[PDB]
């Protein structure tokens, strides 16, 4: 991956808070979970 | 110019190839070895072959594989689902045979040795670390744990219990019995079908029977509740609503964006979702609502997602759950369905643009369909679905065992049974 | 009086200059320690703003003005009902040894 | 030389015997534990359970370890569900010294902030300890998956509140479910006299009957966890009657009926009835015994199973047949005569140890309050007629189940099945 | 400590509810 992804992993690190209506929009699953690590990219997970 | 040319192979390869003359070509091998293949005794092998790229392989060392992958400049990812797993390779299209050929060694002569796996099996705990971050991810084992009794129940991700205690046989034995020729396709964005072909024949000659065939997905009906602390209360209520690539699988995805699944205008109020207008209503707080469908081969589940707050979680999950009950009986306006099919062949559409897109797409039909359809195919058999199907839809979910799952500080959630 | 001399031994003392409070200003043995440790969160920031920023004015060789020292009332004594249980408690193992 | 059963105005209940043994125990038995822990507090009981040695209102917690192990005395708080029992024992000429020392820790503690949150870390090592046991975890998520709430919450801190129980929630604790109304001062080889005086000189700082907790719902969930070892610990369990019933003495006579527990060191269970049916088919090494677990609002009655991962199947179904057998009037009074046996003698059995006899008491003084003689309860025992276990099976049958597993689930069946 | 026959797995199958019990000087214990 030329691009490092967006997101990187910072394992022990807490995640970005919540807490707006407009912030929370569509943060529910809509379709099933499927992950994505490889060589050369960081891990991603997608719903 | 040219098209999605396709063509299977006598081994039961199927090999599909488009030369779209861009810059960069990309290759996926798309093998049916998700997680829902592992049995009671192997949970979690399909995790650690998920990282199990970039190992030593019979043919090309592990320090070769990162250095002639990334010299060029290229990409190694594995994606997987509950059903399938996806090796893909992207470089700009002079550089597309070495791509191919380190994609071939780990896909199908890999070694695992045993220095190797012991000390790939310390990233299991990071990588399920990492995914847990988002609320979402334990929320969606636990409905496929409490939905599902044996098959998709497996998680996408290598149980404590068995972190390191994943033995290169047991590597060994699920390539054998799942990296079968008859289970996996060969999908090429960017390149031509005679060297497709080339490089399936290169090495791509495992047992290519249909390797272990799985069990069918029995339903549950269970409910799993687990009390992290977090204050948003993620719960999910669904039931089995029906197979993938199925009419009743189409009225529930246009069921689905009929409910509302996620926004369209960012920071908008998702008016026309009719979850979040029921829910809003009632609760003044922070939420977010969205019918959530899963299409597995076997079997399916249709429900609702809600993130809300840990007093008002109940109000969210009943109020939303009573929007549907309005659809049972019937309230459908057809504006509305033909609003959700607008929504349905959009996203639809949007989603194939993407260069990545298109290649998980014509891998999932090559592996479940068999076949590949063009996207006027798709629109016409959404298009072909007609409002007292949606109506099934909402009857089936009603009117069924309900799997729920739910995390976060649980002191209000309801039951199953409330 | 002799809260006359001690408000003159106070201003005469220099630490109110450095906008450092009285239990600041205390040597740190093992009672003393032990007692830092029992300071609740807001305290124990508090402290060690006051300590740094001190420290910073020493090195520069600097005081701040006039307005911004810390008076003989507003120097409320913040270490003393920890540190008198903590020597309490030394002093009733010490009496356990006896 | 008698029983003494006094009740002060507050509530509280002063019992005391003069066995003029060399040694004497007292116990304070409180109407408080996990099944009034809030969803907001859970693992306070817990801590408090951990929190005993601390620095109380008149007592420093050095002066509290070294006052009580200089005359060589014990200290346990012996925590269940329904009731936390704080107990010393020392020699009879000492009683005075710990008996202040647990009135100070019960009634006035100060749950200093440093000492408390240096003691949570204790909090994670006692729960490994205890579930290094695969009962204590198969146990509490049979708990945690048959009731909704109150019994539900375990008697250990969830992972989650590990070092974020804060001293404001056991103090709230306290002063709630620790009123003088919902405890019971018990003294065995004590005079009641000396007991009234410290119980209204301590204990009437707190009156009133305090929080009161919520019924017990029964969902019947099917909790299920994968922990990969051989021994598949099942449980299946349905709603029993609550304590003090004539349902509840039917099913303790159930209990032994279907056979709980060895008799015969290495024996082989031949009065077992659940032993003998299990054992024809599987000749693989398990176990399976009835389970009785009678508490105030309700309880459960099942039975507990540990067998191979493949055999599992087959254990938790036959077994489950016997218990149809039991259902459909193939129960002979010989096995009612043989279970009424064990049961008397199982009770008058455990009152034998003067800890056994004390905790009986407390039990006795917290739920029903009035102590009731062994011989009564043989006679209610007697009682129980064979139609009343033939239902208490139909009950158990009949009724919506809840299902507990760890280890290997590969072949467990499901609670549908 | 594992148990692979009957007599050692025998008395392993609780029938009481658990009951945890801890000390001052005296280890925990459960039932």
């Amino acid at each position: 991956a030329a691009l490092p992804a967006t997101s990187e992993s910072p394992v022990l690190d807490a995640k970005r808070s919540f807490l707006c209506r407009e912030s929370l929009s569509g943060q529910a699953a809509g379709r099933p979970l499927v992950a994505s690590v490889g060589l050369n990219v960081p891990a991603s997970v997608r719903y | 110019p040219q098209d999605l040319e396709f063509t299977r192979l006598p081994n039961g390869l199927v090999i599909a190839s488009l030369e779209n003359y861009a810059p960069a070509s990309r290759i996926g091998l798309f093998i049916k070895a998700g997680s829902r293949y592992e049995d009671s005794n192997n949970l979690g092998t399909s995790h650690l072959l998920r990282l199990a790229s970039s190992l030593t392989t019979k043919g090309a060392s592990s320090f070769k594989i990162t250095r002639g992958i990334e010299a060029v400049g290229g990409k190694l990812s594995v994606t997987s689902t509950r059903e399938s797993m996806a090796y893909t390779v992207e470089c700009l299209r002079d550089d597309i045979e070495i791509l191919m050929e380190f994609l071939l060694n780990v896909t199908a002569a890999p070694e695992f040795r045993r220095w190797e796996v012991a000390a790939l099996q310390s990233q299991l705990r990071i990588d399920k670390a990492v995914a847990f971050q988002n609320p979402q991810a334990q929320v969606l084992e636990n409905l496929h744990a409490a939905a599902y009794r044996n098959a998709l129940a497996n998680s996408l991700y290598c149980p404590d219990y068995r972190i390191g205690k994943v033995t290169p046989d047991q590597l060994h034995y699920y390539v054998q019995n799942h990296f079968t020729s008859a289970r996996m396709a060969l999908i090429g964005l960017g390149v031509s079908h005679p060297v497709l072909k080339q490089v399936a024949e290169r090495f791509l000659n495992m047992r290519g029977g249909l390797g272990l065939s799985g069990a069918k997905a029995k339903y549950r009906g269970g409910e799993i509740r687990d009390q992290n602390g977090d204050s948003l209360v993620h719960a999910a209520l669904v039931a089995e609503s029906a197979a993938t690539g199925s009419a009743e699988a189409n009225a529930f995805s246009v069921l689905q964006h009929v409910l509302g699944a996620g926004p369209h205008v960012k920071r908008g109020s998702n008016a026309t979702s009719s979850l979040y207008q029921a829910v809003a209503k009632g609760v003044h707080q922070p939420f977010d609502v969205s019918a959530f469908n899963a299409s597995y081969s076997d079997s399916g589940l249709f429900g609702i997602y809600t993130i809300s707050q840990a007093a008002s979680a109940g109000d969210v999950i009943k109020s939303a759950y009573d929007q549907v009950k309005t659809i049972a009986q019937g309230n459908l306006s057809n504006t509305d369905v033909q609003a959700a099919k607008n929504k349905l062949k959009a996203g639809y559409l949007m989603s194939v643009e993407s260069s990545e897109g298109f290649l998980d797409e014509v891998g999932s039909q090559a592996l479940v369909a068999g076949s590949y359809v063009q996207p006027s195919t798709v629109l016409q058999q959404i298009d072909s679905v007609a409002d007292a199907d949606v109506i099934n839809a909402a009857k089936k979910f009603v009117s069924g065992r309900k799997s729920m799952a739910a995390s976060g500080n649980l002191g209000h959630t309801p039951f199953v049974d409330e | 009086w002799l809260e006359g001399i001690r408000k003159w031994y106070y201003n005469a003392a220099g630490f109110n200059k450095l906008g450092l409070m009285r239990d600041d200003t205390i040597y740190e043995d093992d009672d003393v320690k032990e007692a830092i440790r029992r300071l609740p969160e807001n305290l124990y920031n508090d402290r060690v703003f006051r300590i740094k920023r001190a420290l910073d004015l020493t090195m520069r060789q600097q005081i701040l003005p006039k307005e911004q020292w810390t008076k003989y009332e507003e120097d409320k004594f913040y270490l003393e009902p920890y540190l008198k249980e903590v020597i309490r408690e030394r002093k009733e193992r010490e009496e356990w040894a006896k």
